[PDB]
């Protein structure tokens, strides 16, 4: 789990769930997969896309994993695993 | 070998807030700890501070004023007792979450468990406290 390109779409949704849902054992846990989400996705916003939101952005799992397929298509980067 | 980690009873009275509650963490001191929050913890015994620390965000959970800045995310956080997340602007490496301050430091003789002596800061803004 290196790159987003590791991942498949479906993949990425699990983990983004489990970070909006808080599904961990500690603080710590949650903390790197935040982390570690930010580093997949590169996104300028980082951590915001999940708890910070701009006005009317879709902020559910769905809609962060929409917003991160969307910015990286449009800004030059791989995308999710076929 | 920390005091912050001896038992005791929280006091104090804290302060009204309103919307931007989190938005002051950010500044100054910190963010009061709103008195709606003291009238729940007072009186209460902790055998740490994180246990403090932990009692606080279950009761912003809980409080429909103060979870409703919240998005969906930070709310399912806060309702396992963790600290919430602030803006990425405000984080610091791997501190990420909202930190509690001690005004006066209890090195120098500060309350552990006095909320009018506790303050809710970002990470950024804690930092810059701690060196002046
Ligand atoms: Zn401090």
């Amino acid at each position: 789990k290196h790159s987003i390109s590791d991942y498949t779409e479906a993949e990425f949704l699990q983990l983004v769930t489990t970070i909006c849902n808080a599904d961990t054992s500690s603080e710590e846990e949650l903390v790197k997969l935040v982390t570690h989400f930010e580093e997949m996705t590169e996104h300028p916003s980082g951590s915001d896309l999940i708890y910070a939101p701009k006005e009317g952005d879709d902020d559910s799992p769905s809609g962060i994993v929409n917003t991160v397929k969307q910015w990286r298509a449009a800004n030059g980067k791989s995308g999710f695993k076929q | 070998e920390s005091k912050r980690n001896k038992p005791g009873k929280a006091t104090g009275k804290g302060k009204p807030v309103g919307d931007k509650w989190l938005d002051d963490a950010g500044k100054d001191s910190g963010a009061p700890i709103p008195d709606r929050i003291a009238d729940k913890l007072r009186d209460k015994e902790f055998k740490s501070f994180d246990d403090f620390r932990k009692a606080v965000w279950e009761e912003v959970s809980k409080d429909p004023e103060l979870s409703k800045n919240l998005n969906p995310s930070n709310k399912s956080s806060v309702s396992k007792g963790y600290s919430p997340f602030t803006p990425k602007n405000q984080q610091v490496g791997g501190r990420k979450v909202y930190e509690l301050h001690h005004d006066k430091p209890i090195s120098q003789g500060g309350e552990v468990y006095d909320m009018d002596n506790i303050r809710v800061t970002t990470p950024k803004r804690h930092i810059d406290i701690h060196r002046g």
